[PDB]
């Protein structure tokens, strides 16, 4: 199949020019991030290659 | 015998000081690093011996 890209959802916020929205309640997630530290120490000889 | 050796020289063209590396560790890694002075360290080495 083949189609455009979505970038994402159209969303509209009430900007009111008087009016604040405030949380009432929350949450806690935990989030992964993986990142490499080191690569394969490759050693090459000069004889025998 | 055959023998592969490294060989100085200096200013006038005399011979100052020689490897033999094919009876000595050190003397392997003196040919493989090519150099008569080495660092303290670990050092992969040829197949002189
Ligand atoms: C705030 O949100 C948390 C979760 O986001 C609510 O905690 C849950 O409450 C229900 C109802 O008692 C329980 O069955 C769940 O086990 C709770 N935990 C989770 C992780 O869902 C909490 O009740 C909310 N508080 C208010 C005031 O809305
Ligand atoms: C080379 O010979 C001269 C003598 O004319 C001497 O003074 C000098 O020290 C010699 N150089 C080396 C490296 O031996």
């Amino acid at each position: 199949i083949a189609y455009a890209m979505s970038i994402g959802a159209e969303s509209s916020i009430a900007y009111s020019n008087n009016s604040i929205a405030i949380p009432t309640n929350f949450s806690i997630q935990v989030t992964t991030e993986v990142l490499p530290v080191s690569v394969s120490k490759t050693s090459v000889d000069c004889t025998m290659y | 015998k055959l023998t592969t050796i490294m060989l100085s020289f200096d200013v006038n063209g005399t011979i100052d000081k020689a490897v033999d590396c094919s009876s000595d560790p050190l003397s392997e890694l003196k040919c493989t690093l090519k150099s008569f002075n080495v660092s303290k360290g670990i050092y992969p080495t040829s197949n002189f011996r």
